[PDB]
């Protein structure tokens, strides 16, 4: 998080304000990232916390899982298109939905 | 030495004399200063520059 | 002399920021700690 | 504090929430503190005692508004596609943020809305604005990054910040064009540096602090009103004006302690070109301000009759002319101020 | 996100017998059944809270499924006429499937219970309280802290502090 | 693209107020009617992220509670105006 | 108010003695709907310019985790592979499709 | 599906919104897309909590404010134009069909409903707001709400300043 | 005087703040007896939860009876 310049008691009502880390996945990754921030500052740290940041972001981003579907299924959709998938093929078997 | 030593370079090795002005040219600055802002006072006012020294004093 | 050498070293520590010092930006889990301690309180109080 | 209690009322909710937002840790946080920020000046800014000041308060009002609202949604955008408020790097994500700060604190190309105001203001009303309700989004641009940006409001925070103060006659709108112009000052300033950035704002604050507020005790609104206003002498009509030229900071007026340390910061960056088109500019800043001295600086001009005797406040006079001093010798306490190293 | 090169169980490790049971099946028989096998699923679910990755917890899940299979066997056996009418009445008795509406049922249900295995049903709230147990696993995570030998350090307060060298080093000194 | 399929409604919704807010109307109602609008959409970029987030999502009242109170503000200064001036019409500016 | 306390706590002592039995015939699941799902995506991307499974063209989705760690798959991804009946059959069951 | 048809009811409305330039016209236009929005975060949502509470707050009581202040009528009622009613219902139908065609599930958003959440949840279980609103009054988050308030009694000590110019 | 006063003019407002400070102590009262016993332990305790022995919250668990 951006650094207060000033740091009075008053960031004491808004540093906490809203928290990733609690009760959160992605809040084990925020720890491992923090920790080095604190540790590198924060220009040197946001130099060297490559897969601290990527694993971090993807977590909560989903950007690199999510867009991995997103591919996945329009290529499903792409050789439906081309006719590969017929009325039955065309879906695959469905969860227990007891699952996940 | 022939050799620039950059730690040594710096290194409070001494050799700094304060002048007989070198500590005192502040208080003698800063009371001047407010000295003559309380003549700026009186100026303005069209008072005495001399008068209600203990403006001047404080 | 000097001042040339205390600009060269404000050169390289602003570009590396090693030190904690004018081109340094200190950064603070202080209040992630604090919000994981909060966490941390509530949970063994869950439940009556 | 002008006339009623609730005067230092909004002024205190107005200081918490300023400083909310620059001790504020997130963005989120940040625009908290400038809402309230939005609401505490409203009132103090929309007198209900004349016309102007209404009018003036819309258009506050109908800006800061649109300025929070994008503001706010840009960081949400930045810390989604980001997730993290330091992003790695400025993208367009970032440039919005930007462009909300710069029309807050009104940069170059977003001011217009900014002179208008003037003719609504009272002095320190004016002078509140002017000081004050440039912090905030000064100090959050300085998070932001952007080099090019910034360098383009720099390029602009003079043109036309001193272009139009040659053709203003209202002091309102002086006020505005000579700031727009010390604006671009901070803003490069801010782009090389924070520390100085906090001194020159200061010694700006001192200067204009000083400045409009002789120009509530005496009244003085319009070019004509300072040639007509009665002194007793004509020759503190002279020493007093001494500080319209300590806005364009020539050494022996304390204005020059900021500009130099600024200068000599930034050529230290070695953006040459910029200083020169800065610096230029500030002459033609300085050139409106000898307009306005020819008031003073001459002696024994022709005037009015009916006056005869001029008359202020203790406490406004009192104050004013300490702060004016020290715009006349400030320089010899260069060793007084050790916050440059 | 799972891969080639990660491990997965069996198909025939995962196929293992299930209980098939109503919500108003489990829910009638759940205190007799909780205190008969509760060893099973304390360590089996306590693996599960302190390590989350369930491929180690399907020996002792499948252990805890038995378990219950079991219990139910000896139900079928004993008291079939009970269990079943203190089902029928715990839900056609209300859409909340509450014990509060059918405990004359349950009483007798209790009593062919008490006839057969000599069981007492547990408290009102046997199971609420917490549950400290023995170790089985014996995988304790290990507790550690990180180390970041380069980190970026300021000046301590012991750091001698000789008094300055040529004044304020500014342009005359001043 | 995520912020295609995800984000971009609520692009869409709030370029179309923004745009609406600079056009032309007899009066300022129109354009405190339009900011609505935005903060309602400003609202649901707010919470499809704070929805990203498992606790922070509360932050809804404190958005809401700032934001109700430049509504009020705005019908405040308004209203004020149309009793100075008899009117708060764009005529008058 | 004891009464109320009374009852439900012996809904929650009730609660804890099911739970496991349905974490249980859960976890078998979860690990064999997950074997499917990987053979899937191996045999629908068969021609595909760089296809990696689990990952995007290579580098992997998740590295800071060690090697054998197992990521739950968001919920769209381990329904990757299927119909809108089945989808509505468990996330539209607060809304009651 | 309700999801992306009521992006679609949604994006009408909008079009209907920077048409409309009758006050009241507005002011109801804002009255559904509140309706729309409150229907449309609580799909995403843990659960309607907040929904049911921005109703109250921003449409039952706020925009109260509006259509009252915005009764200056025109002077004269509205003369409805049954065209862009029907190119509403026009627009609509086939954005509706084009829903009915969309991929059902990729063109869903994918936050996590509580139904979402996946069953070994033990957090879960408990009452849809406990967890969520833990820390608007648990330290050291809590003060912030002592700032609402405070700021909502500052709000109404400037409208009686603002709304008291002499009457 | 200002007693009778008030209790003659606006006796809703007298009873009810009488009302308000009757709860508030109460509620101080609430919340000491609540540490008497520690409050924290609580008997009954939400979700499934489980101690290895010998952990210091196993240390501490309530053995009474509700």
């Amino acid at each position: 998080s951006l650094t207060p310049f000033l740091r009075l008691p008053l960031t004491d009502l808004t540093g906490c304000l809203i928290n990733h880390q609690t009760y959160d996945k992605c809040g084990k990754f925020e720890m491992k990232m923090m920790e080095c921030f604190e540790a590198y500052g924060l220009e040197r740290g946001k130099r060297e916390c490559a897969d601290l940041i990527s694993d971090f972001q993807e977590c909560v981003g989903m950007q690199k899982q999510l867009m991995r579907f997103h591919a996945m299924r329009n290529e499903r959709y792409k050789q439906w298109l081309k006719g590969e998938r017929k009325g039955q093929e065309f879906f695959a078997d469905p969860p227990r939905v007891d699952a996940y | 030495s022939a050799v620039n030593d950059p730690l040594e370079l710096l290194t409070n090795k001494g050799t700094h004399e304060p002048s007989f002005l070198s500590p005192i040219w502040n208080p003698i600055a800063c009371g001047v200063a407010g000295v003559g802002a309380a003549i700026f006072i009186n100026w303005g006012f069209r008072k005495p520059v001399f008068s209600g020294i203990q403006k001047h004093i404080a | 002399q000097i001042r040339l050498l205390e600009d060269e070293v404000r050169r390289k520590m602003s570009e590396r920021n090693d030190y904690q010092a004018y081109y340094y930006r200190p950064s603070v889990a202080k209040y992630h700690r604090i919000s994981k301690e909060a966490a941390d309180e509530l949970e063994a109080l869950r439940g009556d | 504090m002008f006339n009623n209690s609730s005067k230092i009322l909004f002024i205190t909710i107005m200081i918490i929430g300023t400083l909310i937002t620059v001790t504020s840790n997130s963005w989120l946080g940040a625009w908290m503190g400038l809402e309230i920020n939005l609401l505490s000046f409203i009132p103090l800014l929309s007198d209900n005692n004349n016309l102007m000041s209404t009018e003036a308060s819309l258009k506050y009002f109908l800006t800061q508004v649109l300025a929070s609202t994008v503001l706010l949604f840009s960081s949400i955008l930045l810390m989604l596609k980001n997730n993290m408020n330091n992003e790695i790097n400025e993208s367009f994500t970032s440039m919005i943020i930007m462009s909300a700060l710069l029309l807050k604190s009104g940069a170059a190309p977003f001011h217009f809305w900014f002179p208008n105001m003037m003719e609504g203001l009272t002095w320190m009303n004016a002078l509140m604005l002017m000081t004050w309700q440039k912090i905030a989004p000064l100090m959050l641009i300085s998070y932001l990054n952007i080099k090019y940006l910034l360098l383009i409001s720099v390029i602009l925070s003079v043109i036309i910040g001193a272009i139009g103060g040659l053709n203003q006659t209202s002091l309102r709108k002086l006020m505005a064009f000579s700031s727009i112009n010390h604006l671009g000052w901070m803003l490069s300033s801010l782009m090389i540096s924070e520390s100085i950035w906090l001194i020159y704002f200061f010694f700006y604050s001192f200067l204009s602090f000083v400045l409009t507020f002789m120009f509530n005790i005496f009244k003085l609104f319009h070019l004509n009103q300072l040639f007509s206003w009665f002194v007793n002498s004509k020759i503190l009509k002279f020493t007093l004006f001494m500080n319209f030229l300590s806005l364009g900071g020539l050494p022996p007026f304390l204005g020059f302690l900021p500009k130099w340390l600024v200068i000599q910061q930034l050529t230290l960056c070695n953006q040459y070109f910029m200083l020169t088109l800065m610096m230029m500019s500030t002459l033609i800043t300085l050139f409106f301000y000898l307009r306005i001295c020819y008031s003073a600086f001459m002696m024994n001009y022709f005037e009015n009759n009916w006056i005869m005797k001029m008359n202020m406040n203790s406490i406004n006079y009192n104050m004013y002319m300490i702060m004016t001093f020290f715009s006349i010798f400030g320089l010899f306490l260069i060793s007084l101020f050790y916050f440059m190293f | 996100v799972i891969t080639n090169n990660t491990t997965l169980p069996e198909e025939s490790e995962l196929n293992v017998q299930e209980l098939n049971l109503s919500s108003a099946a489990l829910r009638a028989g759940a205190f007799h059944l909780g205190k008969q096998c509760e060893q099973a699923n304390n360590e089996f679910m306590l693996c599960r809270q302190e390590l989350d990755d369930p491929r180690a917890c399907l020996a002792e899940g499948k252990a805890v499924t038995s378990c219950a299979l079991d219990f139910f066997r000896k139900v079928k056996k004993t008291c079939h006429e009970e269990f079943t009418q203190y089902a029928t009445c715990l839900d056609k008795s209300s859409g909340t499937m509450a014990f509060s509406h059918c405990r004359k049922t349950q009483g007798v249900f209790d009593k062919c219970i008490k006839d057969n295995f000599d069981w007492d049903r547990p408290s009102y709230g046997y199971f609420s309280r917490a549950k400290v147990i023995q170790s089985a696993r014996e995988a304790p995570k290990k507790e550690e802290k990180v180390s970041y030998p380069d980190a970026t350090p300021g000046l301590p307060e012991d750091y001698p502090k000789p008094p300055a060298k040529y004044g304020s080093r500014f342009h005359w000194l001043e | 693209m995520i912020m295609i399929l995800y984000w971009s409604l609520p692009m869409i919704l709030f370029i179309l107020g923004l745009f609406c807010f600079v056009s032309n109307r007899k009066h300022l109602l129109s354009m405190l009617l339009s900011l609505e609008f935005i903060v309602l959409m400003l609202f649901f970029m707010l919470f499809i992220y704070l929805n990203m987030l498992n606790y922070e999502s509360y932050f809804s009242m404190m958005f809401l509670t700032f934001s109700v109170c430049e509504g009020a503000l705005g019908l405040s200064i308004l209203v004020s105006m149309i009793r100075t001036h008899g009117n708060d019409y764009f005529q008058s500016f | 108010a004891k009464k109320v306390k009374r009852d439900e706590i012996e809904m929650r002592s009730a609660q804890n003695v099911i739970f496991p039995i349905l974490v249980a015939e859960r976890d078998r699941e979860f690990l064999r709907q997950l074997r499917r799902n990987r053979d899937e995506e191996a045999e629908l991307m068969k021609n595909v310019p760089g296809w990696e499974v689990g990952t995007w063209y290579g580098e992997p989705v998740f590295k800071t985790l060690p090697e054998d760690t197992l990521v739950t798959p968001i919920f769209k991804e381990f329904y990757a592979h299927s119909d809108w009946k089945s989808y509505a059959k468990r996330a539209h069951l607060k809304l009651w499709s | 599906m309700i999801q992306l048809m009521l992006y679609s009811l949604i994006i009408t409305t909008s079009i209907i919104f920077l048409n409309m330039i009758h006050p009241l016209a507005l002011g109801l236009t804002l009255l559904i897309q509140t309706i729309f929005v409150c229907l449309l975060t609580g799909l995403m949502t843990k659960s309607f909590w907040y929904s049911y509470i921005l109703f109250l707050i921003f449409l039952g009581g706020m925009l109260v404010l509006f259509i009252y202040v915005t009764s200056l009528a025109s002077n004269e009622m509205f003369n409805l134009s049954m065209k862009l009613t029907l190119f509403s219902s026009l627009i609509l139908i086939f954005m509706l069909i084009l829903s009915f065609i969309m991929d059902k599930t990729s063109s869903s958003l994918f936050l996590m409903n509580n139904d979402m959440q996946s069953i070994i949840n033990m957090n879960s279980y408990f009452m849809e707001n406990s967890l969520s609103l833990n820390k608007l009054y648990n330290f050291p988050t809590n003060f912030i709400t002592i700032l609402l308030m405070n700021y909502l009694l500052i709000t109404l000590i400037v409208i009686v300043k603002i709304t008291k110019l002499f009457k | 005087s200002l007693l009778k006063r008030a209790w003659n003019e606006i006796p809703d407002i007298v009873g009810g703040s009488a009302l308000a400070l009757a709860g508030i102590v109460m509620a101080t009262i609430g919340v000491a007896n609540y540490y008497a016993k520690d409050g924290d332990n609580r008997r009954y305790k939400l979700g499934y939860v489980v101690y290895r022995h010998d952990d210091p919250r196993a240390l501490k668990v309530r053995n009474d009876e509700d």
